[PDB]
């Protein structure tokens, strides 16, 4: 029986920036979320509309797993009616949001002696970002009157900030790794369900 | 868009490539003091000048917003002390000269040593040497001898150094629109903008001259109290109504009279608190010892300590395969990283030094939050203030036996309360007219009310008639006296000492009142009491974001510096000391001289 491929989403080598997060489809499978209760160390697992207990029997049609890497003190901040740089300019999440939130620490893996420079998020934008949305333009950013002409300078930015993780950083500014799971129901037949 | 706007975004590019840059150049520095190699020094030069060369970048970047535009006080305070220029205002030939002033200072001051007559083979420093002649002799002659040497080798070296250091260290002043150097030390009590809190650059002066009135009658029975006992120990070179002279203070310049409590013990017979013994006897640690540091912190409401802590740390001594300096330290390298470096020894004064440095991790951890141009203590004054209060509680006796160190049968009796409140007196009100003195001098010679040519008479003249001193030779115009202390030769401000004094008994007094104590002030303990925490805690997680008035009126109620607090803590000592001066001449005159 086809087990859906949560292994390849969970246990990945290598994760993505918060700017660009990676999303990932799956249907046409059975579920089994007591997989997912492995990697005993969770530092966050929260489930909004649908039951941890009761996941089991439920059928939907569609299931969105999105992964990104953030830092200890921004992972309250992947909750619905959030305000800040990551949910007002990196990922937004629906006030309406039926799904489950995991986060946990990755300090052995993403942390570097000099400095893990490959992880940046952005910290400037025009304007605030609608749901499920999805940001990579590189343009520099303009905060005074003047044009900048696409060199950075006085009053002219350069959007993307990279992280710096290092082994001897506190709690709150080590990495760890998310993942979203959002279950969809649509006028389509019901295909995704467990045993 | 508006000019708050575009300062606020520079405020959020800078606040996140100073982190970074700061954390590379403190665990380069932290790396080069654990350690000792040529590779570790080069790493740490590197590092600051990179830093140097960022902050020196963003500084300019700084001055295109107008002041006046931004109504905040957050984004004002920042910009604020970005906008600060220092010593670019001048020009390069001014500037080269200004730096080589100081090196050569600091150098002279550093590698001074006086050779004894006749005898080219063997020459004496300040550390060790001369410094334990004049705090462990009895002699009289010897202690003139270097009390007059480091004066004439060292010190006449120095003057003409100074005068063109003064020179040039006004004209910078006048260049940052100040009136003169001191009124630039002095800007940092200099609170503008909040109604009600405000504090001009001027009241520091007169504050500290109304709160030195109220000090003088205590110092004086004191005075009497150690010239009396002096007397028998030199017979015939102490005046019953005079000065006593320099040179027999334990100390080379008097700042601390500690070493004199052997010499003016009230009831020797009588020891005093130890509990080495105790310490060694049931096999005692450094882990132990912060352990319960930690453990006291906890039981006022303050939290654990980090993971990190127990981890990057370092509380003893290497040995051998690595060479550290031993000096007690409180690291907060950025990014929830904090450390303490010392070398632990089982003893009381590690015991001590152990609650002090906590203290300090704990005022750094409180205001961990905050933006990072507003990461430090409310002025220059609150930092060792906290530190001291954790130290004054953790050595009363109900403490040692609550703990253990201490035999639970143990009676105090009236007398080692005496002991340890003179013990205490010599060592913190010994001090303040030395410190009131030398700020006082050095604000005139700043100012220009003390020419050039009147410099040592008026160094001779105030200290007759404030600190009640006498030298025992005299000085003519080609000494510069002053300049042989640290904080002279090298630039540092010198008032906060004074401050952090007044402070810190006002921070007891308070906590105490929360505690619901009963009795004398200094057998205080603030153990067991959360209410007492949370009160200290709302100011700590201040940090510079609010007026230090505002965070002072958190604490005390009050506004303003105070120096009751001081004076409840000294009262039995007080009594006893009128009563013991009731056969004596209590004050001085300035016309005695051991050289007339
Ligand atoms: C601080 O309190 C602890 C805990 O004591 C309890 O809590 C207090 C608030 C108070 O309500 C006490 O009556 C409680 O017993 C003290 O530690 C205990 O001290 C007693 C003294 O007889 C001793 O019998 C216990 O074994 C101790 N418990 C331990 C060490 O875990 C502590 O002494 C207090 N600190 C002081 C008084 O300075
Ligand atoms: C720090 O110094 C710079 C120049 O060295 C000051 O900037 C100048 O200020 C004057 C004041 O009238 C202006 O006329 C100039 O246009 C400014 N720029 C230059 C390039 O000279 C700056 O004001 C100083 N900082 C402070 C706080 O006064
Ligand atoms: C993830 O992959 C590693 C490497 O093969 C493996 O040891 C581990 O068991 C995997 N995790 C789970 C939950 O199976
Ligand atoms: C720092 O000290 C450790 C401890 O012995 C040593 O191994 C290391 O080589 C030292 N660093 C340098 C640069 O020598
Ligand atoms: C000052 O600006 C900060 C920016 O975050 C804001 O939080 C604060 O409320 C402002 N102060 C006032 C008095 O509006
Ligand atoms: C502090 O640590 C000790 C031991 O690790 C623990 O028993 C205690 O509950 C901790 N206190 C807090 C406030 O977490
Ligand atoms: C201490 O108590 C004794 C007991 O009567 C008393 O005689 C003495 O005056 C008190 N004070 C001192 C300083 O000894
Ligand atoms: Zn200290």
């Amino acid at each position: 029986t086809n087990l859906c491929p949560f292994d390849e989403v969970f246990n990945a080598t290598r994760f993505a920036s918060v700017y660009a997060w990676n999303r990932k489809r799956i249907s046409n499978c059975v579920a089994d979320y007591s997989v997912l209760y492995n990697f005993a160390p969770f530092f966050a697992f929260k489930c909004y509309g649908v039951s941890p207990t009761k996941l089991n029997d439920l059928c939907f049609t569609n299931v969105y797993a999105d992964s990104f890497v953030i830092r200890g003190n921004e992972v309250s901040q992947i909750a619905p009616g959030q305000t800040g740089n990551i949910a007002d300019y990196n990922y937004k999440l629906p006030d309406d949001f039926t799904g489950c939130v995991i986060a946990w620490n990755s300090n052995k893996l993403d942390s570097k002696v000099g400095g893990n420079y490959n992880y940046r998020y952005r910290l400037f934008r025009k304007s605030n970002l609608k749901p499920f949305e999805r940001d990579i333009s590189t343009e520099i950013y303009q905060a005074g009157n003047k044009p900048c002409n696409g060199v950075a300078g006085v009053n002219c930015y350069f959007p993307l900030q990279s992280y710096g993780f290092r082994p001897t950083y506190g709690v709150g500014h080590q990495p760890y790794r998310v993942v979203v799971l959002s279950f969809e129901l649509l006028h389509a037949p019901a295909t995704v369900c467990g045993p | 868009s508006t000019i708050e706007e575009q300062a606020k975004t520079f405020l959020d590019k800078f606040n996140h490539e100073a982190e970074d840059l700061f954390y590379q150049s403190s665990l380069a520095s932290w790396n080069y003091n654990t350690n000792i190699t040529e590779e570790n020094v080069q790493n740490m030069n590197n590092a600051g000048d990179k830093w140097s060369a960022f902050l020196k970048e963003q500084s300019t970047l700084a001055q295109m917003y107008p002041l006046q535009e931004i109504q905040n006080l957050t984004v004002k305070l920042q910009l604020q002390a970005l906008q600060q220029n220092g010593s670019s205002v001048l020009s390069e030939d001014k500037s080269k000269r200004l730096n080589t002033i100081l090196n050569t200072m600091s150098t002279i001051y550093s590698t001074g040593k006086v050779c004894n007559p006749d005898n080219p083979q063997e020459c004496l420093l300040l550390e060790p040497g001369l410094n334990e002649i004049m705090a462990n002799s009895l002699d009289y002659n010897e202690r003139l001898w270097a009390w007059e040497s480091w004066r004439s080798e060292v010190g006449k070296q120095l003057r003409p150094l100074y005068e063109e250091y003064v020179v040039l260290k006004n004209e910078m002043a006048r260049a940052n629109h100040y009136e003169d150097y001191g009124d630039y030390w002095r800007g940092d009590y200099e609170v503008n903008g909040v109604d009600g809190y405000d504090y001009s650059r001027g009241q520091l002066i007169e504050d500290v001259e109304h709160t030195f009135e109220e000090i003088k009658p205590l110092y004086e029975h004191l005075h009497a109290y150690v010239r009396a006992k002096l007397m028998n120990a030199y017979p015939s070179y102490i005046s019953p109504i005079g000065c006593l002279p320099a040179h027999l203070l334990g100390d080379m310049w008097g700042r601390f009279w500690t070493n004199l409590y052997s010499l003016t013990v009230p009831f020797g017979q009588k020891p005093n608190i130890d509990v080495t013994d105790a310490m060694v006897d049931q096999a005692w640690d450094a882990q132990r010892i912060f352990k319960e540091a930690e453990k006291f912190f906890v039981s006022v409401g303050l939290p654990n300590m980090t993971q990190g802590f127990w981890e990057n740390s370092m509380l003893t001594d290497p040995g051998n395969v690595q060479k550290a300096v031993c000096h007690p330290t409180a690291w907060d390298l950025g990014k929830g990283d904090f450390r303490i470096l010392m070398c632990t020894k089982v003893t009381m004064d590690d015991f001590l030094t152990a609650h002090h440095e906590m203290g300090h991790i704990q005022y750094d951890m409180a205001y961990a939050a905050q933006p990072f141009l507003l990461r430090n203590g409310a002025n220059e004054g609150f930092h060792e203030a906290v530190g001291e209060i954790m130290s004054l509680s953790a050595a009363t006796p109900k403490h040692l036996k609550s703990i253990g160190l201490l035999s639970p049968d143990f009676q105090e009796d009236n007398e080692t309360e005496i002991n340890f409140l003179l013990k205490q007196a010599l060592t913190i009100v010994g001090t303040l007219p030395f410190t009131y003195m030398l700020e006082k001098w050095r604000w005139m010679v700043f100012k220009g009310e003390i020419p050039k040519d009147q410099w040592m008479k008026k160094w001779w003249e105030m200290k007759r008639e404030i600190v009640g001193v006498v030298e025992p030779v005299p000085h003519d115009e080609t000494y510069c006296d002053p300049a042989s202390l640290f904080h002279v030769s090298n630039d540092y401000s010198f008032i906060r000492y004074y401050t952090r004094t007044l402070y810190q008994f006002q921070f007891q007094e308070a906590l105490c009142q929360a505690a619901k104590h009963e009795g004398p002030l200094h057998k205080c303990d603030i153990s067991n009491s959360t209410e007492a925490g949370q009160k200290l805690f709302n100011m700590l997680r201040l940090g510079k974001s609010e007026p230090w008035t505002l965070a002072l009126e958190n604490v005390v109620g009050a506004k303003n510096m105070n120096v009751r607090p001081l004076l409840n803590y000294f009262e039995p000592l007080f009594t006893w000391l009128k009563d013991q001066n009731k056969n004596s001449f209590v004050g001085w005159s300035t016309d005695w001289s051991p050289y007339a």
